C-alpha cells in the first residue's frame, strides 16, 4: 500500500506543463504507461493513502484528452452495469461508498484542470465556483457523520484553484474562512 | 311514496358498491369531519382486490385503525361468509379493536342485521354474523401475537402493527416475532381469492416490512408525512412512493420541496414540535420512513 | 478501592455511590471489592453484609456464610443467612464444589434437603 | 495530593470540596444511604433488586439500617448520596419503598412497628397521590389482620373505603405528546366523560408548581439524555408499554396523572359496578393475593434421556429423524406419574427441541372411534383437542401482566399456571398451597398433581435458554376421576426440532391401565 509512484509522476508532470517543458502527447504516453485501466481499490476506502491522488491523476488524464470525468469512468463492471439500469428503487452500498467517499469531488478536480491548462480563468471563475459549490452538494447527501474527511479535502482543493489562479485577494481566503464556520465545515490544524 | 323506497333501493346497492360512500356515511354518523386526501387514497388502495401480498406504510396517527375496522366490516356487509382474522400488538389493542367494531354494527341502521343468532358464541375474541352458517371457525378472530394463533384457516388476514418497541428491542423477541410473521402463511386458504394484508410504520433499522420484500416476494406502499425535502432524500423511493404524491412532485419539484402533504390536519408549527420532542433521526424515522 | 474502602469506611459507601450516578466503572464490581474488604478488617458486622447479595455482582458466598457461622451463637441466625444464601443462590448453575459445601453445612445445622441430593447427583458425572 | 491542583479543573469528579459532601458519622447510616439511591435509580431492574435487599434486612432483626432507611425516607435526603448536577427521582424511590413494606407486613411484619408513624402520615385521603396512599392502607390494615396492632372500628372503615367515589352529590407550550396523550391520559378521562384536552390544565399547574420544572419540552431538557447515557432505545415506549428506563419527561407525567386522579374522586361523578378499579389495576403489581411473581418459580426439571444421548448425533439427519422414543418420556417423566398438559422448549448451542401435550375426556364408547377420527387427517394445525361428547378438563395458562415484570428474580412467569376445572377440584374435594403448587387428595397421602413453570429474563445481546411450564399426576388420581366421572381419556403430542448457528401422536389411556394407539397398545 502507499506505493508513491503516482504521486510523484503526476508532480513531474504538472511542474512540466507549467514550465512549457514538454510536449502534451508526451504527458499522454507517460501518463497511458502508469494508469491502471482496470480501477484500483483505494477509491472506495475512506483511509486509504492513495485515493486523492488516483482522483486527480484520473481527472487530468481525461482533461488532457478534451473530456470531463465523470462517475462512470471510475466505476467496476458490476456498477457499470448498475448504471446502465432504469426500473431500479434499489441501490447497491458499494455503490453509495464510492459516490459518499469518491463522487464529492469529481466537480472539483475539473475545474482544477481546467484551470491548470488555462482553459478557464479569473475572469469568470465565480460562476463556476458558485455552480460547482451546488453541484457537488446535491451528489453530497446526508453526511450524518460529524467524523467526515471531506471537508478538509475540499477546502485544500479551493485553496489551490484560487492560488494557481492567480492576481488573489483578502476576501477570496475570508470566504473559505467563513465557510468553514457552518458545522461539519471542519477543517484540520496540518 | 315510490320515490323514497327508490331512493332507499339506489343507495343500498351504492354503499355496497363504493367503499369512499361507506366511510361519508360513517364518519358523518360518528360526527367527524370529512376524510382528507390521503386517507381517501389509502382506503381505496386497500379496497382494489388485486393486491395479494400487500404492506402499507404510512406515518403515525393518520388513522389506520379506523380505516380497517370500516374496511372490515363493510367486507362482511357484502358477503357474510368470509373467515377474518385480525393481529395486533397486544391484548389491550385486540379488545379495543373488537369494541369498536361492534359499536360500528350497532351504530349504523342497516348493518343491525349482522347481529348474531342464539348460539351466538359473542364473545369479545371472536364472534359471528347472524347470516353465517353454524360452522367451526367463526366469522371473526381477534387475537394479540403472543396469543393463540392455532386451530382455525383464514381467508383475509389483517396485521395492525405488529413490531413494537415493547416486543423487539433483544435479539430473542425478534427471533421469536420473526418465526411467528413467517409461520403465518400455513393459516391461509388454498383458493385465489385469499389475501394478506399489513399496515404499521418501521420501529428500528431492522425491520420485517423490509424483510418481507427482500426475500418473500410481498409489494408494498409508502406515504411520508410531507414532499421530499432534498434531492438525495427523494432518490430513496421512486417505485414506492404513492402515485399520486409522485405525479405531483414530478411537475412543481421546486415549489413542492418539503411542503406537507396533508395540510387540513398537519400544519407546518404542528410538525416542527414534534421534531422539538424526538431528535432528528427519530423524526425522520417515524414520520419520513427512512431509516438511516 | 481496597485502599480508599479501608481508611474511611463512611466516605467510601458515599464515594461509590456517587461513581453509579456517573457510570465511571460500571464494568467492574466495585461493591462486592468493598464490602468484603470492610468484612475481613473487622469494621463491618457479617450480618449487616449479607443481605446485599440481591444486588448481582461477583460474590464470594461462602466466604460471607463462614463468616456468618463463625461469629452469632444464636442458633437462629445461622438458619436464617443458610436459607437466604440457598434461596439467592438456587437458579443459576453452579459447580459440584459449592453444592458439596452448603450440603456440609445444612447436615450440621439439622436440615436434610431432598433438593439439593438430587441436585448434586444429576451432576455427579 | 497537591501535586495536581495545576491540572485539576472545575467539573472533574463533583468539583471543589464544599461541606454538603460529609458522609454521616455512623457506617450503617451510610449502607441505608446507599440502598436509599438505588431505590430511586431510573432502571426498574436496580429497584427491584433494592426492594429484595429491604424485604431481606427486614426478615432478620437488622433494626439500625431499617431505622436508618426509615430516617433518609423522611428527610428526603439527596446530595450526599447522589451527583451534584443530575436530577433524583424521590418519588420513584417512595413508592418502592412502600411496595416493600406491603409485601413485608403478610408473614411476620413486626419490625415495622417502631416506624408506625411514616404509614398513618400517607394513608388519608388529603394526600392526593392515589397509588402511595393504596399502598400505604394496604400496610396497615395487613398488620391489623395479623393482630399486632389494633385500630378502631371508624378509622378501619375509612382506610378500606380509601378510593371511593364519596363525592358522588356534587400559554405553556408543553405538550404531551403523540403516545403519552391518546394511551394515557385518554383511558382516565373515559372513566368521568372527560377528555384529555379538558384535564391538561390541571396537569400543567401540577407540573409548574408542585414538581417545580419550569422548562420547555425538548428533548435535551434531560441531562442523562445530552451526555448520551441511555442507549439503544431503552427509553422508548408505544401503544401503553412501560419504558425499560425512565426518562425525565416520563417521570414528571407519571406522577401527574396520578396526582391528577385524586381530584377527579373529589369533584366529579363518575360514569358508569364500579369502573375505577378496574382502571387503577392496569398499574398494580400481578397477583389478587398480594404476592410475588418471585413466589412462582421453580428450578428446572431433570433432562430427557433421549436429549443427552443425542446430544452427539450429526445434525442434518438429526432434524429428520424424530424417534418414537421420546413420546415415551413426554407422557412419563417418572414413574407413576403422567403429563397431563404442559409446552416447553429445550435448548443447546446448535439445537432446540419444543413439546406440546394435551389431554380431554371423552365417552366410553365413543373413543374407540375418536381414536381413528382423529388421527386420520390431512392436518393437525386445523383442529383443537378442547379445554375448559368430547369435552375439557384443564384450563391454560392467563395472559395478563403486572408491573413486576421487570423483576430480574422472577423469570418472566405467569401466575394463573394451568390447573383442573372448578367441577374437578369440587368433585373430588382438592385442596392446596398458598401459591397452588401441589395438590392433595381427601384420603391419599401421595400428592395427586404437581405444577412447575421454568425460565430466565433476557438481556439484550443474548442467548435464549431453556424455559416452559408443566402439570403431571400421579396414575392412581387419574384412575379414581375416570371411575367416578365414567369417561375415558385422549391425549396428544407433538415433538419439533430447530437449528441454531413435527412428529406428533396420540395416545388413548382407559381405567384398566391400558394405553391404546392406532397403531398397538402399551400398558404399565
Ligand atoms: N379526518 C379526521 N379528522 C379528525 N379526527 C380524525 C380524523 N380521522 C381520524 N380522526 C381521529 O384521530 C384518531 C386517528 O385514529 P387512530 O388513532 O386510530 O390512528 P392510527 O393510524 O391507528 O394511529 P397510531 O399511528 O398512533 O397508532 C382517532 O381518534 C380518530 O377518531
Ligand atoms: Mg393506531
Amino acid at each position: 500500500a502507499n506505493n508513491q509512484t503516482i504521486a510523484a509522476i503526476t508532480g513531474m508532470v504538472e511542474m512540466a506543463l507549467i514550465q512549457s517543458v514538454c510536449t502534451e502527447s508526451e504527458s499522454i504516453q507517460l501518463l497511458d504507461r502508469y494508469l491502471p485501466k482496470v480501477p484500483p481499490y483505494a477509491l472506495t476506502s475512506e483511509y486509504s493513502k492513495e485515493r486523492v491522488a488516483y482522483v486527480r491523476a484520473y481527472a487530468l488524464q481525461a482533461n488532457l484528452m478534451g473530456s470531463q470525468l465523470a462517475l462512470s469512468d471510475l466505476a467496476s463492471t458490476e456498477v457499470k452495469k448498475e448504471l446502465m439500469a432504469e426500473k431500479r428503487h434499489g441501490e447497491s452500498d458499494d455503490l453509495r461508498q464510492l459516490k459518499q467517499y469518491s463522487g464529492v469531488l469529481i466537480p472539483w478536480y475539473n475545474l482544477w484542470a481546467k484551470v491548470i491548462l488555462g482553459k478557464t480563468r479569473k475572469a469568470d471563475l465565480e460562476s463556476e465556483l458558485s455552480d460547482t459549490q451546488k453541484e457537488s452538494t446535491a451528489i453530497k447527501g446526508h453526511s450524518y457523520s460529524e467524523h467526515s474527511l471531506s471537508s478538509n479535502e475540499i477546502a485544500n482543493v479551493w485553496f489551490d484553484i484560487l492560488i494557481e489562479a492567480g492576481n488573489v485577494s483578502k476576501d477570496d481566503v475570508e470566504n473559505i474562512i467563513k465557510w468553514s464556520q457552518h458545522k461539519g465545515n471542519r477543517v484540520f490544524t496540518p | 311514496s315510490q320515490s323514497q323506497e327508490a331512493k332507499n333501493a339506489l343507495i343500498i346497492a351504492q354503499l355496497k358498491g363504493d367503499f369512499v360512500a361507506f366511510l361519508f356515511v360513517l364518519w358523518k354518523a360518528l360526527n367527524l369531519p370529512k376524510p382528507t386526501k390521503c386517507q381517501i387514497d389509502m382506503a381505496r388502495t386497500l379496497a382494489n382486490g388485486d393486491h395479494k401480498k400487500f404492506i402499507l406504510q404510512a406515518f403515525r396517527g393518520i388513522g389506520k385503525s379506523f380505516i380497517t375496522c370500516a374496511f372490515v366490516v363493510w367486507v362482511l356487509w357484502r358477503d357474510p361468509q368470509l373467515k377474518v382474522l385480525i393481529v395486533s400488538a397486544s391484548k389491550e389493542r385486540a379488545d379495543a379493536n373488537s369494541i369498536f367494531i361492534k359499536n360500528i354494527i350497532d351504530l349504523l341502521p342497516f348493518l343491525s342485521e349482522l347481529k348474531p343468532r342464539p348460539g351466538q358464541r359473542d364473545s369479545v375474541i371472536s364472534f359471528d354474523v347472524g347470516l353465517a352458517k353454524p360452522d367451526h371457525s367463526p366469522s371473526v378472530k381477534s387475537v394479540g401475537i403472543t396469543g393463540q394463533l392455532t386451530g382455525s384457516r383464514a381467508d383475509i388476514i389483517i396485521a395492525d402493527d405488529v413490531e413494537v418497541p415493547g416486543n423487539s428491542s433483544t435479539s430473542s423477541a425478534r427471533e421469536k416475532l420473526w418465526t411467528l410473521v413467517t409461520e403465518f402463511a400455513a393459516l391461509l386458504k388454498p383458493l385465489p381469492t385469499s389475501r394478506v394484508i399489513y399496515l404499521g410504520t418501521p420501529q428500528t433499522e431492522m425491520t420485517l416490512y423490509k424483510e418481507l420484500e427482500d426475500n418473500k416476494g410481498y409489494s408494498t406502499v409508502i406515504w411520508p408525512a410531507q414532499y421530499p425535502r432534498n434531492d438525495a432524500e427523494a432518490l430513496y423511493y421512486g417505485d414506492r412512493l404513492a402515485p399520486m404524491l409522485k405525479a405531483e412532485y414530478d411537475e412543481g419539484f421546486e415549489l413542492l420541496r418539503g411542503q406537507p402533504t396533508d395540510p387540513v390536519r398537519f400544519d407546518m408549527d404542528d410538525l416542527r414540535e414534534r421534531e422539538l420532542e424526538y431528535g432528528k433521526a427519530g423524526y425522520t424515522l417515524q414520520f419520513m420512513l427512512n431509516p438511516n | 478501592v481496597e485502599i480508599l474502602a479501608e481508611l474511611c469506611p463512611s466516605s467510601a459507601l458515599a464515594i461509590i455511590s456517587r461513581w453509579r450516578d456517573r457510570t465511571f466503572g460500571n464494568h467492574r464490581s466495585i461493591l462486592a471489592w468493598t464490602i468484603e474488604h470492610l468484612v475481613k478488617k473487622n469494621k463491618i458486622n457479617a450480618l449487616d453484609a449479607l443481605p446485599l447479595i440481591t444486588f448481582e455482582n461477583d460474590w464470594h458466598k461462602c466466604d460471607l456464610l463462614d463468616s456468618v457461622l463463625s461469629s452469632c451463637t444464636d442458633d437462629k441466625d445461622k438458619i436464617m443467612a443458610f436459607e437466604v444464601v440457598y434461596h439467592y443462590t438456587k437458579f443459576n448453575v453452579q459447580n459440584i464444589q459449592n453444592l458439596k459445601k452448603l450440603d456440609a453445612i445444612s447436615t450440621s445445622l439439622g436440615i436434610e434437603h431432598t433438593e439439593l441430593k438430587e441436585r448434586i447427583s444429576g451432576l455427579q458425572h | 495530593l497537591d501535586l495536581f491542583d495545576e491540572v485539576l479543573k472545575d467539573e472533574d469528579g463533583d468539583g471543589p470540596w464544599n461541606e454538603k459532601l460529609s458522609p454521616p458519622t455512623h457506617v450503617e447510616d451510610s449502607l441505608a444511604g446507599y440502598i436509599w439511591a438505588r431505590l430511586g435509580s431510573p432502571e426498574a431492574e436496580m429497584r427491584w433488586q433494592a426492594a429484595h435487599a429491604v424485604l431481606a434486612l427486614c426478615r432478620m432483626s437488622r433494626t439500625c439500617v431499617i431505622q436508618g432507611i426509615f430516617q433518609h425516607a423522611i428527610n428526603a435526603t439527596t446530595l450526599p448520596f447522589c451527583d451534584r448536577n443530575l436530577p433524583f427521582y424521590t418519588l420513584h424511590a417512595q413508592l418502592w419503598l412502600m411496595i416493600a413494606a406491603a409485601r413485608v407486613a403478610l408473614d411476620d411484619g413486626k419490625s415495622l412497628i417502631p416506624n408506625i408513624g411514616y404509614f398513618y402520615h400517607y394513608a388519608t385521603t388529603d394526600q392526593p397521590h392515589v397509588l402511595i396512599r393504596h399502598f400505604a392502607a394496604r400496610t396497615l390494615l395487613a398488620l391489623h389482620d395479623s393482630d399486632l396492632i389494633s385500630i378502631p372500628a371508624q378509622e378501619e372503615n375509612k382506610l378500606r373505603n380509601i378510593n371511593q367515589s364519596t363525592t358522588l352529590p356534587v400559554e405553556d407550550s408543553y405538550t404531551f405528546g403523540i403516545d403519552f396523550g391518546p394511551y394515557w391520559l385518554k383511558p382516565l378521562g373515559r372513566c368521568f366523560g372527560v377528555s384529555q384536552k379538558q384535564l391538561e390544565p390541571e396537569m400543567l399547574r401540577i407540573i409548574r408548581d408542585v414538581l417545580g420544572f419550569k422548562g420547555s419540552r425538548n428533548w435535551d431538557e434531560d441531562e442523562r439524555n445530552k451526555r448520551r447515557y441511555y442507549q439503544d432505545r431503552d427509553n422508548h415506549h408505544s401503544h401503553g408499554s412501560y419504558p425499560r428506563v425512565d426518562d425525565y419527561h416520563f417521570y414528571l407525567s407519571y406522577h401527574a396523572m396520578f396526582m391528577t386522579a385524586g381530584q377527579l374522586l373529589a369533584t366529579k361523578p363518575l360514569v358508569g359496578e364500579d369502573v375505577f378499579q378496574d382502571w387503577l389495576r392496569r398499574h398494580d403489581i400481578s397477583r389478587n393475593d398480594h404476592r410475588w411473581l418471585a413466589d412462582r418459580r421453580d428450578i428446572p426439571p431433570k433432562e430427557r434421556s433421549s436429549w443427552l444421548n443425542s446430544s452427539s448425533d450429526n445434525r442434518d439427519e438429526w432434524l429428520a429423524s424424530i424417534s418414537e422414543n421420546v413420546f415415551n418420556e413426554t407422557l412419563c417423566p417418572s414413574p407413576g406419574l403422567l403429563t397431563l398438559w404442559g409446552r416447553w422448549s429445550d435448548v443447546c448451542s446448535d439445537r432446540k427441541e419444543s413439546i406440546i401435550v394435551h389431554s380431554a375426556l371423552v365417552s366410553p364408547e365413543r373413543s374407540l372411534s375418536l381414536l381413528r377420527a382423529l388421527q386420520t387427517t390431512k392436518n393437525v394445525y386445523d383442529y383443537k383437542i378442547p379445554d375448559a361428547q368430547l369435552k375439557g378438563w384443564i384450563k391454560d395458562i392467563a395472559e395478563y401482566c403486572g408491573i413486576d415484570e421487570f423483576d430480574p428474580w422472577a423469570g418472566n412467569v405467569r401466575f394463573p399456571i394451568p390447573e383442573p376445572a372448578s367441577f374437578i377440584i369440587d368433585a373430588m374435594k382438592l385442596t392446596t398451597d398458598k401459591d397452588h403448587r401441589v395438590w392433595y387428595s381427601p384420603s391419599d397421602v401421595e400428592p395427586a398433581m404437581i405444577s412447575s413453570i421454568w425460565g430466565h429474563l433476557s438481556g439484550k445481546n443474548d442467548e435464549e435458554k431453556s424455559h416452559g411450564y408443566r402439570l403431571c399426576a400421579s396414575i392412581h388420581f387419574i384412575k379414581s376421576a375416570l371411575e367416578t366421572f365414567n369417561m375415558d381419556l385422549i391425549l396428544e403430542v407433538d415433538v419439533d426440532r430447530y437449528s441454531r448457528n413435527s412428529s406428533t401422536r396420540l395416545f388413548l389411556f382407559r381405567h384398566d391401565g391400558t394405553i391404546h394407539t392406532l397403531y398397538g397398545n402399551y400398558r404399565n
